[PDB]
């Protein structure tokens, strides 16, 4: 859920109106956005770090707007204002054209040492930007916004903005040994080496992540220029020499990474977003990127796709019956400049490079409906008769639940995850003989394995309810996982009905009687000479010897009936003795 | 000294009397009223079957405070009739005084006077007839002549509610001697043995009367967990709406079905170690629909079926990664794929309520595993409006009408919408459910026909249960830390989970 | 359910085939009939006299066929054979024409003394019938069959068949004083008077009914002739002079009654049925009936109606798509001679006087489908989506039931009817203060009144289960009736939840506790303030003094909580004491 | 013997400090019914009613109310185009009330239209051509069949602004003065289902019936023609059984005649089909029974109730 903070007064000024805290909260809703909150850093630093009451330009009235992780052209104020502006037809949607410069055909060359750490990269420049205190921060913000978001913390794509007036001549993208590049990084006193920064950063709260999470290979990405100046070391930090500040006139933007198209997009977003501030408004100065391939492609490629969709489709899909001429109007307000094609049947839609989310015909429908306003769509009810059916298992379960309750027991809600010791050690068995499934890199200890039985959880429940009266009679009918070599995934769930008797004395006879009831309920006759069930004394490492049995029915072992062994009852920090029961109700269907 | 003191004394008397005794007379003979003798006789009956008593009663007719006035100064209608000349009498002033007002309403419902609006002096009242006979009054005028009988039951009847007189009934008690009679009073007789029934020994003793104040003994009823009591109600709503219950026996899902199958890109954040619990043991799926998988891999990276894919490289080794089902949507993917293989396509309605597992140590109720219910409809030409229509019907059987839809985003839905509801108490539009319309790049590769479209919606069993049983935090009954006492007491959240439940009074 | 016995061998001979006891049981099914049973005359009495082995016509096997109380043309063998015969197109359906005789235009005159006891009557004759041992009995049987059936025991219509060779000259239908007509009745030795037969019949097992149930008016119907001979006294008995026997050649049939059309039909059935045996086969000799009106109408009026139905209708209604030409064929086989009308759209149907059941268009559809064979109709499923909804009350009930069970109680199934003493006397109250509803002319004593409470039945249940363990804990949640001056019918049902505790000691505290649970379940807070409920000690003629309370909630009295009074517990033949509870769950919705 | 003074069940103190160890106690008869835990109970017949009620809900049917053991002859008979000559409106078959003899309020307009078409005909029919006495219809009685409830339901429906298709059902008690018997009783429960839409065919009636009896676990379905005063075509559905080793009647159904519906005010383009059966029959077999009075009534053998199992684990793979 990408959030975008914006100076209110500015936002309003940007639009050309003043909004009530409702009027805007409404406009947000109307456009799929959400006005999450209205506060300021007077609430930020004032809530988790001592109390630095620093307010001179921090404590303000800014809106905390939530935006769909889908729309990228909405990660900065420039974008939200542009979007909402066209959405309410208060402005015509701007066109983004990339132009050729006057000889200074800036170029960035990719080498061979590249393809294996950050395969490709792309760049472009935007001439004479009239920056501002805010415009600057917005430009930097957007950069961060789509970095640790759409780029997956720079992992795939990394963007670098440079002050073109502080370097010149063809730039080079390549990779050299770590300890083979001196550098004067953004906020660093001296001038260090790549092999040197890497570890001096393992302590940097911000970059502590980005680095190793991406580099520790035989080469490191780097960008040079004619002079031999180091532009930046792509994923980690940029050069302080080419740093960009409020007074920068020309910006050279470069994007390197493992995912071509994404980078290609990130560029377009950045450049298309801020070209609103270039002298030659909404223009991006081409740039020539030369691949190891030896070929030269121009960037950014402000892609303008032109797919076609039939009007009847939009209607038949959304659930509205508007005319093609009006449908076009809708789509337009959404940035997708549409125009009806003569026979008022088909609508020609122009997909701007800003809305890179439109990838299928249906995506147009989305925008179409959003423009039309969801709540203006008449609710209709699908007229197809279908007979409902419960899932055999669950039906039975639902029944047993009602009788367990009739039989005086109380249903619980055990978690499905826990610690190995819960389903092994504490029960007198090694985690190697449980057939249990193991969770990778589990947060807590109680996230190691997935239930193999309901007995643990049930006990643990008693443990937390010591405050409860004389005999506790718990039960639960849920699933337990097991490894199964014969299932597409590797594991299988089983429906166990598990109950427990907690009292001064274990109710092993009353628990034995529960099983008898259950069987009686399932119409399963006692004895085997009729395909029924029987109790055959047996031994269990979790049951006090000689007070443990096995349940057999419909030609197989169903469960274990018995009195919990003093060891398990203490290892689960309990007082009284305990009688349990756990049958797999599966075979009884 | 009111019951027990006038009791042991009313017993003395009965003992000294020749049978008969009145709670009135013997109360007149005493320095006590009749709210003491009678007030006590009650105790002398509770205390077993000591003394018999007969509630005799006197019945005479009296006149009202109000009706005593009428009784002498005539009724209110007659009052006003005579007060209004032929010259008319602006009804303005007439009703500018209660005494009249009333009488005007009846000189009207008598056809004795009528109105008009033909004189600048606002509406006016003129008498209709000229013959006046005050029945109301000349009827009471005699009821107080000790003649309260020369009148019809048809008459005093209406007269009664008119507050023009009431009936008086003096209750007298004739306490006799029963059996248990004895001044010993040793109410040590606690209950009622099966013996006494067959014998008669219930008649020869006093039984300690019961203390109807204290609550009784709640029986040891079994109990069903509140959250599941709710799961049940949802399950039912779905069945009543023609939906079939799809199976969910698989806490462990292969990454393919959980994410890829649903056209949720591989490099999606949601399939990160911080978001989803992956598996350490059956870390690799032992099998999967390679054909279907191929069609996915394809459209996923190169596109097709009308889409332009995500233009990235789809790694199969990734999809092979096993995990803990993060959402029931995967179950639907399964269900739909299966459906896509049916000889001829056949429209359906599936639903399923099963627990999912999310890693997030996230805010809100800290639950890394919670229940999620999902409903899906697959037919020909379903529209966003249908999705809406179905949603309205669903949330209605849940008792909700304040429904407003909002645009949203789900990797696997052409249009997607979140649906909200305005909360009364907690004034503010709260959510209530997320829904969409599965993208064709999800469906088409499964093999479903292009003319078929499927819509779906979902929510968590937890959120609503919190606002139905009424709570704020749910880790209060979801887990081993559950407060069993709260379960024992959890009421029917069924009639009180659809119909209108009553909230505590508001005394000021 | 009209049953028709037929000599098997005869039936088969009649048809022209031999059938398996299955082959025919099948044919029956196929035609809406049912072969109820197969016996002999000996077996038929082999239980009404012990076993007085009656040999003779008990050697013959006969089928006991069941026929629809709708089809009248199927009350005799002649009819069943004719019907099935055409149904299997093994024979063309015969036509019934009424003809003029040779001068002997028999006539029956109705008088004024008529209209007020048996308003109208109608008659007709059938020339030269070739009777037979069987044909005769069949003719008599049919007569009886449609008498105490379609005529409602002669009440509306009464039929009389006479041997026209034993009387002559114009007949007269009228009414004279009872003691004003000598007569020589069917099976009577001498010659009695009307005023005389009436009471000499009050002892006749057979006519004991018909008589007074219809006559005791100032006049009695009678039919004379030229000679002055008495034909019969319509509803009671016919004249022995004009009796009809196996050797009769000409029959004069007369039908008198209160319901014109029905009589008119009964005639048609009789005459149309047996004209199969007239010399001039399937011909009925006209007869002139003259009304008090002075006009003369000819009879019988073998009505042949000709309605028209759109083939599309039949198809769209039955659920088949056969062609009009074939639809006609179907209808025909069913007696309804049909023919397509040129533009193969409409079908002209001829309704025979035999099938008087056809009264609406839909009745044609029935026959059409039956002819087509139900099981040849493809099963289709109505495609209209409908959301299901339970009835509020019942939903709640279903829930409480499940919790009563959870609370250890057992549900019963009391009858809704019983004896007054069950809901009054045995409870210490007069049947005049129960608001109970009373049943008219009740068979047994336990059919006098309808429940006013569930307590009685519950006790009665305990009474029958003395054999059951320590404490009995019963409950039931059903309806009870009460008179209500404010309901269209006069009474109203109420949903009471009623429970009882039967044990060595009454569980008045545990019953009190049940009510508390119940309220807790219904989320109803306790106390007079919190808009909840209150137990206010009270007195009841069914409860042991001082161990009885009243339940108040939602602004009204809900029920009575208390310990049963020794009197009621003994008057219901019980041993132990008892604690009850009965709340009207209605107000709790 | 030596160390043989066995103990009873384990103990919370033995579990406290090693005591349980060797203080020898191994006696437990592993072949005994154990102690059935005390448990609540729901009556078998109603456990079944429950299952039916569900089937209906799963099939999209709404539950119509039946709070009225006492119905006026009009609604119980006349309204369903049940003539007054019929042998089922006789004192020897029905329970007519003695106290609330005549009802109070009656829908005179509707009643007029009935009286009419009942005797003179109309709506395309030729009535029964008899004289309809109102004093008769006024006679109160004990609902003889739930069909009357449907009559009510349909009439109400007929009054809705625009017509709207529906599916009603109801499982209620019904009084009959038939014959104090061992096979059948005086009062029993009867379930009824009704569907009202545009252009429903006999086949639909069949189709619905198949779906219904399937959720009841029955496939051997064969239909047979029949007669009901209130149904254009009427059919009894049958199933094969081993018990009588041959076909058996498991339900009666039909298609309400228009002379029943049209006078209520329903549109001519609407047609309604319905079917019904008794809650008793299906239990007295799918639980094997000899005497009905064994589970319905006060003479019920409670022990049989305590033991009655999940009379819903039926329409499952038994
Ligand atoms: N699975 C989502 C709901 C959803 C599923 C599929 C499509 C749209 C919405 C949830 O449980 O919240
Ligand atoms: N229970 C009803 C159901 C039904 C209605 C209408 C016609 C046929 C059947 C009956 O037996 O008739």
């Amino acid at each position: 859920m990408p959030t975008v903070s914006v100076k209110r007064d500015l936002l309003f000024q940007a639009l050309g109106r003043t909004y009530t805290d409702e009027e805007f909260d409404e406009l947000c809703f109307e456009f799929g956005l959400e006005l999450d909150e209205i506060t300021s850093e007077k609430e930020i630093i004032s809530k988790e770090q001592g109390n630095v009451k620093a307010a001179g330009a921090s404590d303000v009235v800014l809106y905390k707007i939530d935006v769909p992780a889908n729309r990228y052209d909405l990660l900065c104020l420039e974008g939200l204002v542009r979007g909402l502006q066209v959405f309410k037809e208060r402005i015509k949607a701007p066109v983004y054209k990339r132009v050729m410069p006057d000889g200074k055909i800036q170029k960035l060359i990719i080498t061979e040492e590249t393809a294996k750490i950050r395969p490709f990269a792309v760049a472009a420049v935007l001439r004479n930007i009239k920056f501002t205190k805010d415009r600057y921060d917005s430009f930097i913000e957007l950069q961060e916004k789509l970095h640790q978001n759409i780029c997956r913390k720079r992992a795939l794509v990394a963007i670098g903005t440079h002050d073109l007036d502080t370097l010149s001549g063809p730039f080079t993208y390549t990779a050299k040994r770590p300890s083979d590049i001196k550098f004067k990084p953004l906020n660093k006193t001296k001038e260090y080496t790549a092999c040197e920064l890497m570890n001096i950063y393992k302590t940097d709260n911000h970059l502590k992540h980005y680095l190793h999470i991406i580099e520790n290979k035989p080469l490191y990405p780097v960008i040079y220029d004619s002079n031999g100046v180091v532009l930046s070391m792509p994923p980690i930090i940029n050069g302080d020499h080419s740093r960009i500040t409020v007074n920068t006139r020309n910006i050279f933007i470069e994007c390197t990474g493992t995912d071509f198209t994404k980078a290609k997009i990130v560029l377009d977003i950045i450049v298309t977003m801020f070209s609103e501030y270039c002298e030659n408004q909404f223009t991006v100065e081409a740039a020539e990127v030369v691949f190891p391939n030896g070929k030269s492609h121009t960037f950014p490629e402000l892609a303008y796709r032109k797919e076609m969709v039939r009007a009847d489709l939009i209607n038949k899909k959304v659930g509205i019956r508007e005319t093609p001429e009006n449908l076009a109007k809708l789509l337009t307000r959404m940035y997708l400049k549409s125009e009806v094609i003569g026979d008022g049947n088909q609508i020609e839609i122009e997909i701007p490079p800003t809305r890179a989310d439109i990838i299928h015909a249906c995506d147009i429908v989305e925008d179409a409906a959003i423009a039309y306003g969801y709540n203006n769509i008449q609710m209709t009810l699908p007229k197809t008769y279908t007979i409902a059916n419960q899932f055999p298992l669950n039906k039975l379960t639902e029944l047993l639940r009602h009788d367990m309750a009739a039989a005086g027991f109380t249903e619980a809600l055990t978690f499905a995850l826990c610690s190995q010791e819960d389903i092994a050690d504490k029960l007198g068995v090694d985690i190697s003989a449980t057939k249990a499934v193991h969770i990778s890199n589990p947060k807590t200890a109680e996230f190691q394995v997935a239930r193999t039985t309901l007995l643990p959880g049930l006990l643990k429940t008693i443990a937390a309810n010591r405050k409860m009266p004389l005999p506790l009679k718990l039960f639960e009918i849920s699933d337990i996982v097991i490894k199964d070599s014969n299932t597409d995934v590797g594991a299988k769930n089983y429906r166990h009905l598990c109950a427990v008797y907690y009292n001064k004395n274990p109710g092993f006879e009353i628990i034995h009687g529960l099983l008898d009831r259950i069987m009686q309920l399932l119409d399963v006759p006692p004895g085997e000479d009729k395909g029924g069930y029987v109790i055959k004394a047996s031994e269990g490492p979790a049951f006090f010897p000689g007070r443990c049995a096995e349940i057999f029915a419909r030609g197989q072992s169903v469960g274990k009936l018995g009195v919990l062994h003093p060891d398990v009852i203490t290892k689960f920090e309990l007082t009284m003795p305990c009688s349990s029961l756990e049958i797999n109700i599966g075979p009884f269907l | 000294m009111a019951d027990g003191q006038v009791a042991e004394l009313l017993l003395r008397r009965l003992e000294a009397s020749d049978g008969g005794l009145d709670s009135a007379e013997l109360a007149a003979e005493l320095g006590m009223e009749h709210q003491a003798v009678v007030g006590a006789v009650k105790s002398l009956q509770a205390l077993g079957e000591v003394i018999e008593a007969e509630l005799r009663s006197t019945k005479h007719w009296e006149l009202t405070a109000e009706g005593e006035e009428i009784a002498r100064e005539g009724s209110h209608e007659a009052r006003v009739f005579r007060s209004i000349p032929p010259e008319g009498l602006a009804q303005s002033e007439l009703m500018r005084l209660p005494s009249g007002k009333v009488g005007f309403s009846k000189a009207m419902s008598n056809k004795w006077i009528r109105v008009d609006k033909s004189a600048a002096d606002g509406p006016r009242v003129f008498r209709v007839v000229d013959s006046m006979e005050d029945e109301v009054q000349r009827r009471l005028q005699l009821v107080r002549g000790g003649q309260a009988e020369k009148l019809g039951e048809k008459e005093r009847s209406e007269l009664r509610k008119r507050k023009l007189l009431a009936e008086v009934t003096l209750k007298t008690y004739w306490v006799s001697k029963g059996s248990a009679f004895s001044t010993s009073i040793s109410k040590q007789e606690t209950e009622l043995s099966p013996e006494m029934i067959s014998s008669g020994s219930w008649r020869d003793r006093p039984f300690k009367p019961y203390n109807f104040l204290a609550h009784g003994v709640l029986p040891d009823s079994g109990h069903l967990h509140p959250l599941l009591k709710v799961r049940s109600q949802f399950r039912q709503i779905f069945l009543e709406m023609g939906f079939t219950e799809m199976p969910t026996d698989n806490f462990i899902e292969s990454s393919f079905w959980n994410f890829d199958a649903l056209f949720q890109p591989q490099q999606h954040p949601a399939r990160d170690q911080h978001d989803t619990f992956f598996l350490r043991d059956p870390a690799e799926a032992l099998q999967l629909p390679m054909d279907y998988v191929q069609r996915v891999k394809r459209t996923h990276s190169q596109g097709g079926y009308g889409s332009q894919g995500y233009k990235y490289n789809w790694k199969l080794d990734e999809a092979r990664k096993n995990l803990l089902r993060t959402h029931t949507t995967s179950a639907s993917a399964r269900a739909l794929y299966r459906l896509a293989q049916k000889k001829p396509f056949t429209p359906v309605k599936y639903f399923s309520i099963d627990r999912v597992f999310r890693n997030e140590t996230l805010d809100a109720t800290h639950l890394a595993e919670f229940h999620q219910i999902e409903g899906v409809v697959a037919d020909h030409g379903l529209t966003l409006g249908h999705l809406m229509g179905v949603l309205r019907e669903f949330f209605t059987k849940l008792g909700i009408t304040q429904l407003r839809f909002k645009p949203a985003y789900n990797p696997y839905t052409e249009p997607s919408m979140e649906v909200f509801s305005y909360h009364q108490g907690l004034k503010k539009w709260v959510e209530v459910g997320n829904s969409g319309v599965f993208r064709p790049e999800m469906l088409l590769p499964m093999g479903l026909p292009e003319n078929v479209s499927v819509i779906a919606w979902g929510l968590s069993l937890e959120r609503p249960t919190m606002i139905k049983y009424g709570i704020n935090n749910i880790r209060e009954l979801v887990g081993h830390k559950v407060n069993l006492q709260m379960v024992y007491d959890s009421p029917l959240c069924r009639l009180d989970a659809e119909p209108r439940p009553p909230p505590t009074q508001e005394a000021a």
